[PDB]
């Protein structure tokens, strides 16, 4: 038998606790990133590997523009929570 | 290993995209989530994914709607993917009309509760806030 | 302009 | 810029809201499986991809035996919380 | 780059905080295995060319005071930072041998912005403890 | 015998 949580896996957007950014008109950073990158290396790359690179590129490449100094110039990373016990590859053989 | 991904199908691919929430919430219109949705649905379409297209539910209908889904057969399904694109909070996710905790979602799809689905990979894309922290960054 | 969610 | 909260991993030996289970003389039955991937594939694998193999060695090697019919037969999943931004090798 | 940088002249250091007995106020019981524990790490650790280091028996107090004088030390030479927990705890709680420690607070001494010398480097943190009192019954495969 | 943690 095995764990009934076992074989799950959370994007999550954002950290715990935090905010998470959406652009007005692109869309959330995070999505915007998932689909570039899963475009990009969905056939060869594992998918731990590909949110490790929507991780990279959702922290290097966005930064908050808003017209209130509050909620401007802010930053934002993914956080993968994985329960999952084997290797995730969108590809056959 | 890997998991076995070489079944009839890869599986259902659930977006759940709420854009305009009841003024009740305090929460306005999420513009742009419609180019995520799209994107997300043309990304999926290219891994294979039977995507299903949902827009704007009230909180019992994203329960329904999961219970559903979980209650399908997957056996010839490689795994299970859900986006959801809404507003939310720590381990809480907003329907147009109100909070739903995640938890009571994806128990639906637990390993006892789904049994087609078991032992196969169920991935949960979420696209909502987890509180309120700003992350203000650190150069280099 | 990015908004929070 | 980066944020402040990039490059933390946290390998929960359990997921959230569960018990963590420990054998009264072989030890946790996460820190067992971890030492014994990280023994055998740190020279190979990635972390992530090490840290999978302990959430499977945990998920399918292990199962609780108690008197108490309460605590027995139990089973665990560790939990991996991943904000790193590359991936991590230990060797060169 | 896809892959951090580990070549630096050392990996880096290796906290290993141990707790195995409890204070009566607490009422959990000791943790017997977990020494065995601590010792597996310890090898494991240095085989990966870390630095380790044992704490054993900390109290809540004792706990916050390590992980700030680690996180204030210099790691300008060293590839990255692993911490072991190996404790009682709750959820987002790590137990002292005296009481209750959040965890967010001690992780939070090593954020990019108070450890400067750790900004872009991996820092992970192991962490064998409770989360709830939820019990997993698994399901036949 | 396996206890909880």
């Amino acid at each position: 038998k095995i764990p009934v949580e076992a074989d799950f896996l959370y994007a999550y957007s954002t950290a715990p606790g935090y905010y998470s950014w959406r652009n007005s008109k692109d869309g959330s950073w995070f999505i915007q990133s998932l689909c570039a990158m899963l475009k990009q290396y969905a056939d060869k790359l594992e998918f731990m590997h590909i949110l490790t690179r929507v991780n990279r590129k959702v922290a290097t490449e966005f930064e908050s523009f808003s017209f209130d100094a509050t909620f401007h110039a802010k930053k934002q990373i993914p956080c993968i929570v994985s329960m999952l016990t084997k290797e995730l590859y969108f590809y056959h053989h | 290993n890997s998991y076995k991904m070489d079944y009839p199908e890869m599986g259902l691919c659930i977006i759940i995209n709420n854009k305009n929430f009841h003024k009740s919430t305090g929460m306005t219109s999420r513009s742009g989530t419609d180019v995520d949705a799209a994107n997300l649905r043309e990304t999926f379409r290219n891994l294979k994914y039977e995507v299903r297209n949902k827009n704007d539910l009230t909180r019992e209908e994203i329960v329904e709607l999961m219970r559903d889904v979980s209650k399908e057969d997957h056996s010839k399904r490689s795994s299970f993917v859900c986006v959801l694109l809404s507003h939310g909070e720590e381990g809480i996710i907003f329907g147009t009309n109100g909070p739903v905790d995640l938890k009571k979602i994806t128990n639906f799809f637990r390993g006892d509760r789904c049994r087609s689905l078991t032992g196969k990979p169920k991935l949960f894309i979420i696209q909502a806030c987890r509180g309120t922290e700003l992350d203000c960054g650190i150069e280099t | 302009v990015d908004v929070a969610x």
